[PDB]
RNA sequence: GGAAACCAUUUUUAUCGCAUUGGUUUGAACCGGGUAAAAGUCGUAACAAGGUAGCUGUAGGUGAACCUGCAGCUGGAUCAUCG
RNA sequence: GCUGCGGUUAAAAAGCUCGUAGUUGGAUCUAGGUUUACCUUGAAUAAAUCAGAGUGCUCAAUACAAGCGCUUGCUUGAAUAGCAUCAUGGAAUAAUGAAAUUAAUGGUUAAGAGGGACAA
RNA sequence: UACCUGAUUGAUUCUGUCAGCGCGAUAUGCUCAAGUAAAAGAUUAAGCCAUGCAUGCGAUUCAUUGAAAUUGCGUACGGCUCAUUAGAGCAGAUAUCACCUUAUCCGGGAUGGAUAACUGCGGAAAUACUGGAGCUAAUACAUGCACCCCAGCGGGGUGCAAUUAUUAGUGUUGACUCUGAAUAAAGCAGUUUACUGUCAGCUGACUCUAUCCGGAAAGGGUGUCUGCCCUUUCAACUAGAUGGUAGUUUAUUGGACUACCAUGGUUGUUACGGGUAACGGAGAAUAAGGGUUCGACUCCGGAGAGGGAGCCUUAGAAACGGCUACCACGUCCAAGGAAGGCAGCAGGCGCGAAAC
């Protein structure tokens, strides 16, 4: 079937080059997974020597890491924005690693106000709803709001970062292989790394 | 200058965004040199450079182990590839005497080493096969 | 004069190479085209099917009427003709016979006053010529 | 092939197994385990041949079922074990103990030895890393792995372990001026005392050895294992103390 | 929730069709070359100055060898001829 | 025909010259009183076969055995020799590199090699 | 044993070949006291094959010691042949800091429901064909028995292996994005003995079976350097071709494949093409020395099982004494269907000069 076989390519002098054998099992390809966005589903394949892998037909939640604040969060993927590869993994929704992604941004804010009991660029009119004050307006000793004082110290958040947190939809990059691992854990684009994707996205919505 | 592709790239071990470096305000981003050994030293365009290469013996993921030769750059016309020429003298013992052969070597140049020209004499360690005919990494420029 | 520097092994061997093909052994055992134009095909003997006998005029200074037969070998259809030795031997030999054949002597040339055969009869219905020459045995 | 080779041809046996050309087509294939195949003995050619208590292999088998040999200080019952360098094989029906020891020659021996001998055992560190949970190990060349060692044991050096106690009892330094037995090459079964060591960064280094007699030899690092400190053996050697006789002296001594 | 037949599509792709192309072998009217073969026909080209010295290259012609023109060579039949 | 052939007449010097690859290239640097190439020595280097040590298979080709006491045994042989890589030492031969505040500051000679100039 | 002899002439000396002469391989003629070792359908037809054999042996025993059957393990080794094959394959050195592994070594981790044998009912001309009905087991099948966060009173989480990201730097190696230590989620499907026989005196000791993790060993896949036939009536070749980035696939690296981009790569030091009556080597014949020729063939490596292709099972196969198809060629049919692969041993036919 599919071969991975170094023969059937021509010499570095461009030499036709002599088959040695008839396809041998070691050396076989399989199928491209080629995971979109949707409702799980992971199925099971045999590799050599027994082991197994775990080809992702279709996902939707990534498990995504904040490098930043060191945390690491379980969000929804939500469309796909770039592709270095090619636009047809874009448009098609495909989901292979170093894709661009927008992901939510609930559970990172979640997280963020119930570590440093601030608000994430709150909008600017309307009143925080019960879940929010559950975390944000809880009380409690000041033995514990020590803590949360001393974390409060190393707080900014980048304004880039913060314009995204407002759309509520995260730029993040998938940095696992769907087709081999079975997930699609990716990171939060941020920096340098974001502003270099964000201005290709809106040249390409330019264009 | 560095970022000219159609993706970003970084080296994978360096955290680019660390929050006591971005709070600090510092733009110095650290870069990673891995010493490639066998008492070769990093060339100071690798150690103080802002290239990204995933194939430099320096700056990227390609240990160095097995054969070091030396030759002749040939061409320099690749992409941060060379082709190294290896002369010798082939003994044929009917005759007694020596015959010149040749055989030619693709490496790949780092950006690191900026002043190759052909003629240059360089150093080669072998490497995993990092392309269909690239299987050495250029280390040292004795020109 | 010949090469004799200590680096002119290539011209050296190359020379030789070039020149061992004006060498009419290693020609001969190598062209090639042996197997399709010797009629046994690199073998030592051969059967085949006696079409007729003819009779070969000695050369000079000699004069004789040699006894040869004419052959079809089995394996490639290829006619030769083929020298009967000892004397009155052609009587044993019967046209439409099967013949063992062998070379002359002279591996593919001709012996002799003989002109133009190479080769010449071993075996006649899978008897021995010299048997039945020496009457050790009699015709099937 | 398609597989694993289970298959070892008469021919292609080790030379130095010493076998008979002409004893049948096969030989027995040593299974995987402590010691190489090229640098090992199959426990039923111990029998069979440096013993004599076997005389075909199917009586090599018989005695090997009833349980009655053991190496390294445990029980082997198959005839295909590996036995190697430095084993420790104890038949305790007849109360013998052996040391698998090389000969001068390149060849494993009859080394009869007692029970302190046999109750410990020397090891080549091979490497020194650190198992999950964060606990130190040391890996020997026999395949063996011991937690806990001293952690001034590097590589390369010798630790006595004792068989009874499975535990590290000493460890001998690979340095220069220890006596070394030499394993592999063609100084195989020489011992002398370690001198210079060339450092060859990204390949094998080279020591040399000098032995009692004055002669002097070159070998890969891989193939010498310290047997003592200074010039004394923690084990004993066979008759011979790797003394590699030349060929005229051997006839000289003959006669 | 598991699942057989079945349907659709992707991939590996045997095999069959034309078509092009490479390599071997081979029929054939007829037209020629070579060689061999005791005693065929025609002449006399060459070997002596071989009876027109021989030969090389070239061109033309003639039953055949060959003849002739032009320029060379001596492997010539002259190592030489008097100022 | 490398060792090791032949080319006037026996087969064989291209009609002649220019010329790239190839091959080959003058002498010269411590005598006296940085790289290579090469050589020496080691390391790594399956048997069977060949060479070769031992050993009355009755000899031999073979084979790898066996030989001694006395019984519960001792001692044995199954040797040794047989491009590339690494290291060590040697520095002749053959290539290759260096310079156009003090110091001798730094250019071998000019081939009965070659080129160019000048005379008549 | 570093060797020659006959033959051109009326005679002579040369050049030069032919012939003789020594060994070996194959065939063959004539002929062969007893014995001892011992090659042997390679050459051509990797042509075709009648018939026999060549792969079978802990848990589960209501049959009669152990049948039958279900499990488990093996059948990927061993045997054969040399068709293909000329950066293929092999030999020596050498990587895998780019990988995968049953068997073997060292460390570490007394639950329920159904199915066969068996009984019974059947179909087919015909297979090692099978559908229903009634039981019944397991080593089959299923289930499984000091630091972080919130809050320092107290609550949670943390086994091995594993995905992604981040933190400090407990061993190593020439060098590690390796191995250790931490932190965060999450899903991941693997794993931390409901086994056999038990023995000794509530306390002990074994065999077996199952089972992952780490390191070895053994095996394998790939990578690097050097060498390895003839040919110019083959001089230019190459377009996934050479490289870059991002991915996909794989056990893993890699134009292995895909998207975008650049125009590269080999070559008179012989590329590219063609031929080979070409598997490579260890070796064999001959043999002063230097060599010439050969090597299908018992050992090592590779390849194939009529020609291709595809795959199941598995630790391992692109297996063919496994399956699936097409091509060529056969076999049995009651014409509806069912099958086959001796380049295993022995035999047969063809082919041949040539082989039990």
């Amino acid at each position: 079937g599919i071969s991975r076989d170094s023969w059937h390519k021509r010499y570095k002098t461009g030499a036709t080059q002599p088959v040695p054998h008839k396809k041998r099992k070691f050396e076989l390809g399989r199928p491209a997974a080629n995971t979109k966005i949707g409702a799980h589903r992971v199925r099971l394949v045999r590799t050599r020597g027994g082991n197994e892998k775990y080809r992702a037909l279709r996902l939707d939640s990534g498990n995504f890491s904040w490098a930043s604040e060191q945390t690491t969060r379980k969000t929804r993927i939500v469309d796909t924005m770039y592709n270095a590869t090619n636009n047809e993994l874009v448009r098609t929704k495909t989901l292979v690693k170093g894709a661009i992604i927008s992901v939510d941004a609930a559970p990172f804010r979640q997280w963020y106000e119930a570590h440093y009991a601030l608000p994430l660029a709150r909008k600017k009119n309307a009143k925080l709803s019960e879940e929010d004050n559950a975390i944000l307006n809880k009380k409690r000793s000041h033995h514990t709001m020590k803590k949360y004082t001393e974390r409060q110290k190393t707080a900014a958040v980048d304004a880039l970062l913060i314009e995204q947190f407002n759309t509520g939809r995260l730029l993040a990059r998938i940095s696992s292989s769907p087709g081999q691992v079975g997930q699609a854990n990716g990171y939060i684009l941020e920096g340098k790394e974001l502003d270099f994707y964000l201005r290709k996205i809106r040249a390409k919505k330019a264009k | 200058s560095e970022q000219t592709e159609r993706a970003f790239l970084k080296q994978p071990t360096v955290n680019l965004n660390n929050k006591a470096r971005i709070l600090a305000g510092s733009k110095k981003t650290p870069r990673y040199i891995r010493e490639v050994g066998l008492g070769f030293k990093a060339p100071r365009d690798a150690v103080e450079g802002t290239y990204i290469d995933k194939k430099c013996p320096w700056a990227g993921n390609v240990p160095i182990r097995g054969m070091i030769l030396t030759g002749v750059v040939l061409k320099n016309k690749m992409t941060r590839t060379i082709v190294v020429r290896r002369d010798y003298l082939h003994y044929i013992k009917k005759y007694r005497r020596y015959e010149k052969r040749h055989k030619n070597v693709p490496a790949h140049c780092s950006p690191a080493f900026r002043d190759i020209h052909p003629g240059d004499l360089v150093t080669i360690g072998e490497c995993r096969p990092l392309s269909k005919t690239v299987r050495f990494n250029v280390l040292k420029v004795n020109k | 004069g010949k090469p004799k520097g200590l680096c002119t092994a290539r011209k050296l061997k190359t020379h030789r190479q070039e020149q061992r093909w004006n060498d009419k052994r290693y020609k001969k055992a190598h062209i090639g085209t042996r197997w399709k134009s010797n009629p046994f095909g690199g073998a030592s003997h051969a059967k085949g099917i006696v079409l007729e006998k003819i009779g070969v005029e000695a050369k000079q200074p000699n004069s004789a009427i040699r006894k040869c037969v004419r052959v079809q070998l089995i394996k490639n259809g290829k006619k030769i003709t083929a020298f009967v030795p000892n004397d009155g031997c052609l009587n044993f030999v019967e046209e439409n016979d099967e013949v063992l054949v062998s070379g002359f002597g002279r591996s593919g040339h001709a012996v002799g006053d003989i002109p133009g055969v190479r080769f010449k009869i071993v075996k006649v219905a899978n008897t021995s010529l010299i048997a039945l020459f020496k009457g050790k045995k009699e015709r099937p | 092939m398609r597989g694993p080779k289970k298959h070892l041809k008469r021919l292609a046996a080790p030379s130095h197994w010493m076998l008979d050309k002409l004893g049948g087509v096969f030989a027995v294939r040593p299974n995987p385990g402590p010691h190489k195949l090229r640098e090992s003995l199959p426990l039923s050619l111990f029998l069979r041949n440096r013993l004599k208590y076997a005389l075909n292999y199917t009586e090599a088998k018989k005695i090997l079922t009833q349980r009655v040999v053991r190496v390294d200080g445990k029980v082997r019952t198959c005839h295909k074990f590996p036995t190697g360098f430095m084993d420790v094989v104890a038949i305790e029906r007849t109360n013998e103990y052996f040391r698998m020891l090389y000969d001068t020659k390149g060849r494993y021996v009859v080394h009869r030895i007692q029970a302190a001998e046999a109750d410990f055992k020397l090891c080549k560190v091979k490497s020194v890393r650190t198992v999950n949970k964060g606990v130190p190990v040391l890996t020997t060349t026999d395949g063996r792995t011991i937690r806990y060692p001293d952690p001034h044991v590097k590589v390369n050096d010798t630790i006595v372990f004792n068989i009874s106690t499975q535990k590290i009892t000493d460890s001998v330094k690979f340095e220069p001026g220890n006596l070394a037995y030499v394993t592999g090459g063609r100084n195989v079964g020489r011992v002398g005392i370690i001198g210079h060591r060339e450092r060859l960064p990204g390949a094998s280094d080279i020591i040399h050895i000098k032995d009692s007699a004055g002669h002097s030899f070159a070998t890969r690092i891989s193939n010498v294992f310290v047997i003592g400190k200074g010039n004394k053996a923690l084990v004993s050697l066979p008759t011979g103390a790797g003394i590699r006789l030349s060929i005229a002296e051997e006839r000289d001594k003959r006669m």
